[PDB]
RNA sequence: GUAGGAUAGUGGCCUACCAUGGUGGUGACGGGUGACGGAGAAUUAGGGUUCGAUUCCGGAGAGGGAGCCUGAGAAACGGCUA
RNA sequence: GCGGUAAUUCCAGCUCCAAUAGCGUAAUUUAAGUUGUUGCAGUUAAAAAGCUCGUAGUUGGACUUUGGGAUGUCCCGUUACUUUGAAGAAAUUAGAGUGCUCAAAGCAAGCCUACGCUCUGUAUACAUUAGCAUGGGAUAACAUUAUAGGAUUUCGGUCCUAUUUCGGGAUCGGAGUAAUGAUUAACAGGGACAGUCGGGGGCAUUCGUAUUUCAUAGUCAGAGGUGAAAUUCUUGGAUUUAUGAAAGACGAACAACUGCGAAAGCAUUUGCCAAGGAUGUUUUCAUUAAUCAAGAACGAAAGUUGGGGGCUCGAAGACGAUCAGAUACCGUCCUAGUCUCAACCAUAAACGAUGCCGACCAGGGAUCGGCGGAUGUUGCUAGGACUCCGCCGGCACCUUAUGAGAAAUCAAAGUUUUUGGGUUCCGGGGGGAGUAUGGUCGCAAGGCUGAAACUUAAAGGAAUUGAC
RNA sequence: UUUUUUUUUUUU
């Protein structure tokens, strides 16, 4: 179930069966790295590429065609994100709550969700230092969090 | 959340022989359930079984014949020894005529009197009869 | 002994409910306890009905009725009579009388 | 449930030894309380007989069973002593030295004497059974 | 239907397709791929059945689809044609 | 840790200098034991529970401490010194 | 439990019963599945912390070499664990032999009387954990992987050493060889995205009748309250009527076996601020997870400190009734309080008297949210409302036993002597007692932690009959 | 919906 909550949902994506891309689509491996390449200059996280990817131009999987993930894609050509995606999004919010509880104090409410909000931050930043993705010297700390993004 | 996938599957092939159901499904698929699965098929406490490839862990289907009185994981796996056996099979068996005691030895997983036939010592995995 | 599966009310998937007072006595009541009636009945009892149609000072007037909404308390419904004590097989019937 | 962990040894070990205390009887031998108590973990004690008294029994039965209140030489405690038979307490007097045995419950009240917990077994190093038998006599000083 | 009454490695191809995409017993998505052309475009462009942007024809800038809860919603003159 | 003294000999065993180290909820440290430890004893489906001062093995003591001569061997006590 | 003047139960006689040279009486084992690892309980018998987070601890999805031909044999980094071996005082224990007259014992002893013999015997087994050695590589534990600083062949420059140009090193580059090196994406989890949904939270901001008070106006004799009265208000006009103003509470009807929230709890409108479940997803990461000592956040009502408010109701208090009394139940007037702000308090029958995560397990009709499909209407603007068929998630309900239970009952309180998915807390007959003492928190009230002496044969749960 | 308190010990 939920880390947080008592949530059961089992919403999710079917991946097909067929792991190789359709025979109408005709644009090439180095085509979608590029474009790929293109968009995270532009600025765009490995989601909203993939996104954008399978709702424009018909690429329902960026490994079906090219092999590899839209994340390893980046990493082989040094655009990858100093701190990844999903901590960073997770921090953005726990900023954005921590600023709406400076102007409101009896926001309990916000006060429990910040903590579970901190806590699973903590747990994410913890194996992304397992696995070597964040530096040993990486702290995340309340004070200076916005200072991060 | 999951953590013994093969007492899962012994659990709902127990439940569906109790309800009588002739087939029953095994999700998530494992060596080890195969090994099990292709143990008791040796004794012929059950029947054919299917395995359903969907790029993931996998699948079963069973047939059963109707002979499994009772199939059971034991956890923690404890060691047990060649001259555990007896006191194992004293403690789970409901008769020394009939059941075995299935273990993961280093010469493979194998039931309890084949064991005992290669002196070969190991961890209890489960049960069956 | 436990006596009934609701025990008694009616809260499901709720933590509290706000009580309301008893039109008899005035007793603190759940509202998903308490026994709630809705009385329509016309303002002009059927003795008098002849009788103030009678004195009626227009050529048509439709006498209005008198809506009122009970929430009795267990003690003041049983005293009452608007409930009454069922046997053990009947208090599981929930729909009302005919 | 229980832990079942392969690694939970320890914590099976120390469950049951914080557990323990629960029981009554453990708690009794391990406590070290009995030490404390008028017999100091002895079966016997003598001591001095300081009066003799008379203990209503509980209902629904009504008597008076005779006791002496005794005095234990060894720590100086004051207990109550019954005394079994008929006719018995007349071979008791005062400042007699008496053997006085448990009650046979383990330090509880046997019967309808409330609050009695000992009897008398010899009495001037003549036993009770002796002297109720006319088997042997009390000596005169 | 009784569970005797069926085959589980078998079954009907209505009763799957009845099935939660992920109780199947091969799991495979309910979407699809479309090609939509405009009313008045000759371009045909490739539209998720479920896309969550609100997708524009280049030549015409056009909106083809409107992201909604489930599938995308076809502005009303263009059409679309399954892709697979 | 370095260098010495002492010891039958290793070692903070002790001395001088240097460094801040060492142990701990995987329970240190502190307290209780009517606690010498073991070989073993009682009861025995199995697992277990309780006991172990006492004749065998190891340790310690000779009213409580401390010091020491003799001697291969003692900090001895049916040896000495306070 | 016997004994209250007909005592199988006391004191005695007779007789009888058990054991027997023994028997009775006053720490410890079994019985005890009443300490439960094997193997106990926690809805009502004693019991699950009010709720959530969370470090130690415990636990943790799937995936990497199978097969035939033949015949033990041939072909395509560190540990746990298990097999075997050595060694591991006696005594004791098990056990082989042996007529101490038998036996507990002992290690004796046996033939024949040979100036003797049986080389007479005085075996064997057991022995947790830990250590040593050895075979196996299933199941598990820790470490590692991809910025190639990777493996390997050859060769160019640099740095040092030995046995009789050479051997051994230790570095820096050129060239080549290669299938050149990344399992999947769990009806695990996290994150992104889309339309939604909610009485979830905070701030600000509209509305509502009613209550009380006040102002204006009209009328006159009672009004109020009770079972009946009285206290009480009333010609200085009570009660009642109309209009208006002010104050503070409260958000009726809609309103439900309906919704949201971790719980407590949350119901007038509109705006702002963050937050959230479920649904949809051919989007992303890839095990990041489950549960949790210590440690933390919230936590009804009452209560505390100080302001602001103070309509209503209303602990304390004062009166009137009732009564044998009535410090009450009823009535009348009221202080604290009831509301809000700042700071505390942390307890409730904080209940589903029922921990959390995961799997399986009968049927049926409703209902809330989202989504997919079909179809026909709408005093409407492709949509919304309704109709029908499905999927996921949720609050619940009805039937049933093939289940469980002491039953009451439970579709989870089932899948339990056919006992074992992971994990936290917690109970051990009833009282003394949630007391004493110590510690800690609090302004206080008290909270948390928490005994013993002693006492006792019952207390207690479900259900049946009667009586009331 | 005025008011209605009490019943020595054991045993049958
Ligand atoms: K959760
Ligand atoms: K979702
Ligand atoms: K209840
Ligand atoms: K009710
Ligand atoms: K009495
Ligand atoms: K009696
Ligand atoms: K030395
Ligand atoms: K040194
Ligand atoms: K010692
Ligand atoms: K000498
Ligand atoms: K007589
Ligand atoms: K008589
Ligand atoms: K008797
Ligand atoms: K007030
Ligand atoms: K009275
Ligand atoms: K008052
Ligand atoms: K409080
Ligand atoms: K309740
Ligand atoms: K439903
Ligand atoms: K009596
Ligand atoms: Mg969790
Ligand atoms: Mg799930
Ligand atoms: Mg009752
Ligand atoms: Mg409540
Ligand atoms: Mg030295
Ligand atoms: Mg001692
Ligand atoms: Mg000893
Ligand atoms: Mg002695
Ligand atoms: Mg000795
Ligand atoms: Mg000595
Ligand atoms: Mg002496
Ligand atoms: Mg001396
Ligand atoms: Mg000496
Ligand atoms: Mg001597
Ligand atoms: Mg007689
Ligand atoms: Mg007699
Ligand atoms: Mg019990
Ligand atoms: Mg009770
Ligand atoms: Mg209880
Ligand atoms: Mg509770
Ligand atoms: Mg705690
Ligand atoms: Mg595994
Ligand atoms: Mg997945
Ligand atoms: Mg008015
Ligand atoms: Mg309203
Ligand atoms: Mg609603
Ligand atoms: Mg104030
Ligand atoms: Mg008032
Ligand atoms: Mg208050
Ligand atoms: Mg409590
Ligand atoms: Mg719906
Ligand atoms: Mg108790
Ligand atoms: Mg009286
Ligand atoms: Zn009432």
């Amino acid at each position: 179930g939920r880390m947080h909550s008592r949530g059961k949902g089992i919403s999710a994506s079917a991946l097909p069966y067929k792991r190789t891309p359709p025979s109408w689509l005709k644009i090439s491996a180095p085509d979608v790295e590029d474009n790929i390449c293109k968009f995270a200059k532009k600025g765009l996280t490995p989601s909203q590429i993939g996104v954008i990817l399978r709702d424009s131009h018909g690429i329902a999987q960026v490994k079906s065609v090219t092999g590899s993930k839209i994340l390893r894609i980046l990493k082989a050509h040094g655009l990858a994100p100093e701190i990844p995606e999903d901590l960073y999004h997770l921090i953005k919010k726990a900023v954005a709550i921590r600023k709406h509880l400076e102007r409101n104090r009896k926001d309990k409410d916000s006060k429990f969700r910040l903590i579970l909000v901190e806590s699973r931050i903590h747990r994410l930043a913890r194996y992304y230092k397992k696995t070597k993705k964040l530096p040993p010297v990486w702290k995340y700390e309340s004070t200076t969090a916005s200072t991060l993004v | 959340v999951r953590v013994s996938v093969l007492n899962d599957a012994l659990k709902s092939m127990y439940n569906a022989e109790k309800r009588g159901k002739r087939q029953v499904m095994i999700r998530p698929s494992s060596k080890v359930i195969i090994k099990f699965l292709i143990v008791m098929q040796k004794h012929g406490y059950i029947g054919e079984f299917e395995y359903v490839d969907d790029h993931r862990s996998g699948k079963i289907v069973v047939e059963l014949n109707g002979r499994l009185n009772k199939c059971g994981v034991i956890s923690p796996r404890f060691d047990v020894g060649v001259k555990e056996i007896e006191g194992w099979t004293a403690r789970l068996l409901p008769s020394r005529q009939f059941g075995y005691i299935v273990l993961t030895t280093s010469a493979g997983i194998m039931d309890h009197e084949e064991a005992r036939r290669k002196n070969v010592g190991g961890k209890v995995l489960g049960f069956f009869y | 002994t436990f006596k009934r599966r609701n025990g008694g009310r009616n809260k499901h998937g709720r933590g509290h409910t706000k009580f309301i007072r008893c039109s008899n006595c005035g007793k603190c009541c759940p509202k998903d306890k308490a026994i709630k009636r809705f009385l329509v009945r016309n303002i002009v009892e059927q003795a008098a009905v002849r009788d103030v149609q009678e004195a009626c000072a227009f050529e048509t007037y439709t006498l209005p009725k008198l809506y009122l909404k009970m929430q009795y308390c267990v003690s003041c419904a049983i005293h009452s009579k608007v409930v009454r004590v069922r046997s053990v097989t009947d208090r599981r019937v929930r729909e009302p009388p005919q | 449930g229980k832990t079942r962990g392969m690694g939970a040894g320890r914590k099976l070990k120390s469950h049951r030894r914080r557990q323990r205390w629960a029981d009554k009887s453990y708690k009794k031998s391990h406590l070290g309380n009995e030490w404390k108590k008028p017999f100091a973990g002895s079966s016997h004690a003598k001591g001095i007989v300081l009066e003799k008294i008379g203990i209503e029994a509980k209902q629904p039965n009504s008597a008076i069973r005779k006791c002496a209140r005794v005095q234990l030489i060894k720590n100086g405690k004051k207990i109550a002593a019954f005394v079994p038979n008929d006719g018995c307490l007349n071979y008791i007097e005062e400042n007699d030295e008496v053997l006085i045995a448990g009650f046979g419950r383990k330090g509880h009240a046997v019967g309808d004497i409330p609050g009695v917990r000992f009897k008398v077994v010899k009495v001037s190093g003549v036993s009770l059974l002796a002297l109720f038998k006319e088997k042997k006599e009390k000596p005169r000083s | 239907t009784l569970p005797n009454d069926v085959d589980l490695l078998n079954p009907p191809a209505e009763l799957e397709k009845r099935k939660h995409k992920l109780k199947r017993l091969v799991q495979s998505p309910n979407s699809f791929f479309m090609d939509v052309k405009c009313q008045g475009c000759f371009n045909i462009t490739t539209v998720f059945s479920h896309s969550q942007t609100v997708v524009v024809c280049g030549n015409c800038q056009t909106v083809l689809c409107q992201p909604t809860g489930g599938r995308a919603r076809l502005t009303e003159g263009c059409s679309f044609r399954r892709k697979g």
